[PDB]
């Protein structure tokens, strides 16, 4: 057994949607995709869920940031400061 | 002029402080902590992996017993058995019918995947954090050097000597006990070398890959082969490395706090944005410009024109520059309210040049130090609309 | 019958506990913690050693200047010099008299002794302590196995399964920061890699021996050669490795507390006698003798005859054994007052056999459990005269 880099997986890109300190994400994979995040406060408040059924989800993003992992697609990151004026 | 500065630990954004040396012209900083890779002190305690019941081929004495001995193989399970009639290619071959004896033996051994696909425990201490700090300094305009955090280490790469930390935010996102797998790192209370219950994680526990000795609590129990046929019932828990790959927990690069990323590399935890770092630099005095050569800018005026109450450098402000000479003029807001994109502004003889910035208070009353000339750029700002992209440049939220 | 037992951490003396399994004959222990080697978690931070100013041979331009550059050698000190007239084997050779230029350059380099005779810093964490525990068990009479302390590790070497610790006495005699030299280990606050003041310890600071990069604050200052002659004044502090060998501090194997010895070996601290260890064993039930086969000894009598109020097993006591069968009979004082040399006593049909012991209370009122028969061996003891030899077997001092 060797450390080959398999030609490997990739899940379709997400639909990013803005709200006030909140990411609505209409999402639509090919296969069951383990999504997960890390609210970068010292309060981690992570989430995990395999997604195979297309699902609009939500994420209470904080002031300092959140990150977002659409499958083995690379991890995203997001500034959600205010939007409530 | 050894410019001490408390400094927030946050990776992807410069920290353009200002050198207020009494006597010569000030110089801006641009300190971008491009990385916060950690590399705690650790110890390889034991690799684990899934077993392989690589059965040695059983003995079959045809008429009478064959006592087994406890060979020193890891988890060397061996049990004599009688009452067989072993069908092997010619029907049976041993002519007795109860004195037909069969001695099954099986030991546990590292898989071939153990070398390569293997979890890996650690006792993790704190160690010492690092960074490839870029400073596009002053007029030097470049140094991208790897540094430390311990508050007496310089790194004379470029021309400047810089001392960092120790940081106050000692949260090692790694726990004391950690399991590691390929790239997914698990802050797991692995039981220990030498103990792991069969089926549970660490049923196989080898110190390293080379280590011929190990601990194999697999509950390997041989049973007698059936109805006078040659084979080896090995009844065994599939590994706690088999599970731990599909009934596991989530990775620390997906559950950590305070903003870290991970690698199976020196076991760093990159970019952990938390707390502050007391950083202090000894600039090369040659890089300074004497005060009598930069234009004096006073008798000026500053005002916002479209302040954006935001993260991206949306805040702007014209400045009625009132110079004496003409040239460059480093700029900074000593108040942390306003973070400015421009370190330096060019000046003709008393012109005007807008800069960009970002704030967090509706009424930004921040001083602006245009190369030894302070000014309040008071005003009012507007909220944006479009907030779903990576991390800010503002990082200055307070009471507003 | 998994015989839990709190147990004092002390190296060179057995701890002959007694297995009181309800139903079968009891069995004695003999647990001698032959070693307490520690091996904390550590990190090689930097080797240091004495420098060698391995001067590269200076340039001598005969008429005009030779500007030097800052080569990347460690502590690359280089200074141009003019005003020479270098006598080299023919009187001078450069025909000018002030335009004669001499460029001296010198860098710091690891000595050849740095590979072999070198101090060695460490950031020292706690790690995990070990022992080659002999048990000359029961009638097994032997196992000398290497074990751990973490309170779920077995070590099935011999036939018994034994779980040790974790000990309560977490005094790592090593401090956090340690320097190490050959065999003498110094719990020294070494300054750090990258910082050490010249002359002070760690003027040279190499990560390892192979590491071509280092930190050499030696205050190496070249001076101009004298009176038109070829040579290289290098003015330098002799190393903080030169001192630290004759103005040092004393070694931790000569200044530690709570009784430790040291090695430049896995960095253990052997035989640290301090506190207790909650030890628990799972005996092989086969090693047990059933209760109906050992003689019942009751209707006996015990008395001292010459009790020595001492450390060596000077205390003695005849016992009017009143047996039923004849054979062996394991013995122990469940009270820690008396420590007994004999684990087992042979018995004819109700004879008498003295044993040896040691106590600490003038009136030793200790029970003696002669294979399920208790008895008070009350009496009085005598002080000895001759107290200058190694360590005791008594280790039971209390209020007396």
């Amino acid at each position: 057994p060797v450390k080959a880099k398999c030609i490997a997986t990739l899940a379709p890109e997400p639909l990013v949607e803005h709200k006030h300190r909140t990411l609505i994400l209409h999402l639509h994979p090919d296969h069951p995709t383990l999504l997960t995040t890390r609210s970068l406060g010292s309060d981690a408040n992570p989430t995990r869920q395999w997604i195979e059924r297309p699902t609009t989800v939500n994420f209470t993003v904080t002031g300092e940031g959140l990150e977002y992992t659409w499958g083995n697609h690379p991890p995203k990151r997001v500034w959600a400061q205010e939007s409530g004026e | 002029y050894e410019h001490t500065a408390v400094m927030p630990n946050k990776v992807g954004i410069p920290y353009k402080a200002l050198v207020e040396r009494p006597g010569y012209a000030p110089v801006h900083l641009q300190i971008q902590l491009v990385n916060t890779r950690i590399i705690p002190s650790t110890n390889l305690e034991y690799i684990t992996c899934k077993y392989k019941t690589k059965v040695p081929s059983p003995v079959v004495k045809c008429c009478g017993a064959t006592q087994c001995t406890s060979k020193p193989h890891p988890d060397y399970q061996c049990q004599v058995f009688t009452g067989v009639y072993p069908f092997m290619w010619g029907g049976a071959y041993c002519f007795c019918d109860t004195e037909n004896t069969q001695m099954s033996e099986a030991y546990v051994e590292r898989s071939e995947e153990c070398s390569i696909d293997h979890a890996k425990a650690y006792k993790v201490h704190t160690g010492t954090v690092q960074a490839m700090v870029n400073i596009t300094y002053g007029s030097v305009s470049w140094r991208s050097a790897d540094v430390y955090v311990n508050g007496e280490t310089p790194a004379k790469i470029g021309d400047a000597k810089l001392i960092i930390g120790p940081l106050s935010s000692a949260w090692s996102p790694f726990d004391n006990k950690v399991v590691v797998y390929g790239h997914e790192v698990y802050n797991y209370d692995f039981p220990e070398y030498g103990t792991g219950k069969a089926g549970s994680f660490g049923d196989l526990q080898s110190r390293t890959s080379t280590s011929n000795d190990l601990y194999a609590n697999t509950n390997l129990k041989l049973q007698r082969p059936q109805a006078g046929i040659v084979h080896t019932p090995f009844t065994q828990a599939p590994s706690g490395f088999e599970r731990w790959k599909r009934d596991k927990g989530a990775p620390l690069n997906d559950v950590a706090p305070f903003g870290c990323s991970i690698a199976l590399e020196p076991l760093r935890a990159e970019n952990c944005a938390v707390g502050s770092i007391p950083i202090s630099i000894d600039i090369p005095d040659a890089a300074f410009t004497r005060i009598s050569e930069t234009p004096t800018v006073s008798d000026l005026e500053c005002k916002i024109t479209e302040c954006t109450y935001a993260s991206d450098f949306g805040g702007i402000a014209t400045v009625a520059y009132k110079s004496s000479k003409a040239g460059n003029c480093p700029i900074h807001s000593p108040s942390g309210v306003a973070v400015i994109k421009e370190n330096d502004v060019t000046l003709a003889e008393s012109g005007s040049f807008t800069f960009h910035f970002s704030t967090a208070n509706i009424h930004p009353a921040f001083k602006l130090q245009v190369c030894t000339s302070a000014v309040t750029c008071k005003g009012d700002c507007k909220p944006p609309k479009d907030h779903i992209v990576d991390y800010p440049a503002q990082h200055t939220e307070s009471f507003t």
